[PDB]
C-alpha cells in the first residue's frame, strides 16, 4: 500500500533517506515543483529525483528499483557504489547539500525545513569581553553514552562548558588566552528538526570503533523550550516522524526506518506507523516503538539468558508544530499510468 | 588562529591552525590531541561536511568556527 526501495546491494542507507524525504509532504512537493534550468547543478539527480517520488506515490508495484538514480548519483568526487555500506546521516547531508545547491528556489526550501542555527557564547573570566557567534546546521548530534534520554542529551549540548587549560581561548582583543565559559543554544530551529544520536565510542585500548548499545529513549512528542535562544541568554514543540535505526555492530550493518504517515488525515488523526525495509513497507504498532529504537538488553528464553540490543535509533526526525495536493508533471503521470495497467 | 573542536564525547576542544592547511593536516592535528586515527573522522562544519583534499580556506572557516568529529556509524 506504500512503494519500496529495491536494494542495489548495500543501498539500506539510501533507501531510509530516500523514504524519508518522500513522507515530508513539504519536501515532496519542493521536489515536484522544483522548475528544471540548464546551468543548474546536479540536474540529472533532480531529475532522477523527481521520477523516484512520482514512482513512489502513483505506482501500483512493490518496490521502485533505484538504478537510474543510482548510476548517476556523485558522492564526493567518484560516482556512487551501490556495493558500499554508507553512514545514513552522512548520504542524508550529501543530498540536501546537493537540493540546496540546485536552484535558489530549493535551496531557500532545504534551509527553512531542515536547516537551524545556533548561537554559542564565549565569555572570559580574566577579561571585560564577550565573543558570540553563529552557527549554521542541519542535523544536531546528541551524546547516547551516559545518558538516559534525549532531554539529558540537549542538556549537555547547550552545558555552560569552561575552556581552560590545555584548550584555554585566546582573546582576539587581548593577544592572550583567558579563562572562558562558552554554551551553546539554538536561535532559529529548522521546521523538521533531524537528532543524530551517536550510538559508537572509539576505545583507546584496541583503537577501535565501538557501537553503543545502552538504553536511550526519546519523546513522542518533544518540547525544545529549554534549550532556545529566548530560555538561555514560533512554537517550539515537535512530533515524532521518523526513526532511522541501525542493526548491527561498527564493522557494518543493515538499515531500515519507522516512518510516521504525516499525509492521510485519517493515518495522523490515528497515529499509523509503517516499517519501510528496503522493499518491503509494513505497518508497524507504535507500542513497540520503545523496544525497536531505544536499544537496552533484551532476554529470551534461550532453549533465559541476556544480552544487548544491537539494534536502535540512529536519526531520529521531529516536524514542527502549528489533505495534501501534490502538482506533479503530467507528463510524468502517464508513465507511471502506462506501467500500472499490467498490475 | 584557533578554531574550536567538539569532539565524539562533545567535549570542546581547541586547534591552533593556519586557513592554509589542508584536511588531512587537521585530521592530523585532531589525532594530535585527542587521539584518533584520521582516516575514521568525518569534520562537518556549519553543515558541510569537509572532504579530503581540500583547504580549510576553502570552506572560508576562521577563528572560533567549530569543527564537528563523528565517526561512521555506516551501516
Ligand atoms: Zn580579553
Amino acid at each position: 500500500r506504500f512503494v519500496g526501495l529495491t536494494n542495489l546491494g548495500a543501498t539500506c542507507y539510501l533507501a531510509s533517506t530516500i523514504q524519508q524525504l518522500y513522507m515530508i509532504p513539504e519536501a515532496r512537493q519542493a521536489v515536484f515543483t522544483a522548475k528544471y534550468s540548464e546551468d543548474m547543478k546536479h540536474k540529472t539527480t533532480l531529475l532522477e529525483l523527481q521520477k523516484m517520488f512520482t514512482y513512489l506515490m502513483e505506482s501500483e508495484c512493490k518496490a521502485y528499483n533505484p538504478r537510474p538514480f543510482c548510476k548517476t548519483y556523485t558522492m564526493d568526487k567518484q560516482p556512487l557504489n551501490t556495493g558500499e555500506q554508507k553512514d545514513m546521516t552522512e548520504f542524508f547531508t550529501d543530498l540536501i547539500t546537493k537540493i540546496e545547491e540546485m536552484s535558489p528556489e530549493l535551496k531557500n526550501t532545504v534551509k527553512s525545513l531542515f536547516g537551524g542555527v545556533i548561537t554559542n557564547n564565549v565569555v572570559s573570566l580574566d577579561c571585560e569581553h564577550v565573543s558570540q557567534t553563529a552557527e549554521e546546521f542541519y542535523t544536531v548530534r546528541c551524546q547516547v553514552a551516559d545518558m538516559k534520554n534525549i532531554y539529558e542529551s540537549l542538556d549537555e549540548v547547550t552545558i555552560k562548558d569552561t575552556l581552560e587549560g590545555d584548550n584555554m581561548y585566546t582573546c582576539s582583543h587581548c593577544g592572550k588566552k583567558v579563562r572562558a565559559e562558552k554554551r551553546a543554544c539554538f536561535k532559529k530551529l529548522p521546521r523538521i528538526l533531524s537528532f543524530n544520536t551517536m550510538r559508537y565510542t572509539f576505545n583507546m585500548v584496541t583503537m577501535m570503533k565501538e557501537k553503543v548499545n545502552t538504553h536511550f529513549s526519546f519523546p513522542l512528542r518533544l518540547d525544545m523550550t529549554p534549550y532556545t535562544e529566548d530560555f538561555l541568554m514560533e512554537s517550539y514543540e515537535y512530533d515524532l516522524i521518523g526513526v532511522t535505526v541501525h542493526t548491527g555492530t561498527a564493522d557494518g550493518g543493515h538499515y531500515y526506518s519507522f516512518i510516521r504517515d504525516i499525509v492521510n488525515p485519517h493515518a495522523y488523526k490515528n497515529n499509523k506507523w509503517y516499517l519501510f525495509n528496503d522493499a518491503e513497507v509494513k505497518p508497524f504498532d507504535s507500542a513497540q516503538l520503545a523496544s525497536e529504537c531505544f536499544g537496552g538488553e533484551m532476554t529470551t528464553k534461550t532453549y533465559d539468558f541476556s544480552f544487548e540490543k544491537t539494534h536502535s535509533a540512529y536519526m531520529l526526525f521531529y516536524k514542527r508544530m502549528e489533505e495534501y495536493k501534490f502538482d506533479v508533471s503530467s507528463e510524468l503521470l502517464e508513465w507511471i499510468w502506462h506501467d500500472n495497467m499490467q498490475f | 588562529m584557533q578554531i574550536f573542536v567538539k569532539t565524539l564525547t562533545g567535549k570542546t576542544i581547541t586547534l591552533e591552525v593556519e586557513p592554509s592547511d589542508t584536511i588531512e593536516n587537521v585530521k592530523a592535528k585532531i589525532q594530535d590531541k585527542e587521539g584518533i586515527p584520521p582516516d575514521q573522522q568525518r569534520l562537518i562544519f556549519a553543515g558541510k561536511q569537509l572532504e579530503d583534499g581540500r583547504t580549510l580556506s576553502d570552506y572560508n572557516i576562521q577563528k572560533e568556527s567549530t569543527l564537528h568529529l563523528v565517526l561512521r556509524l555506516r551501516g
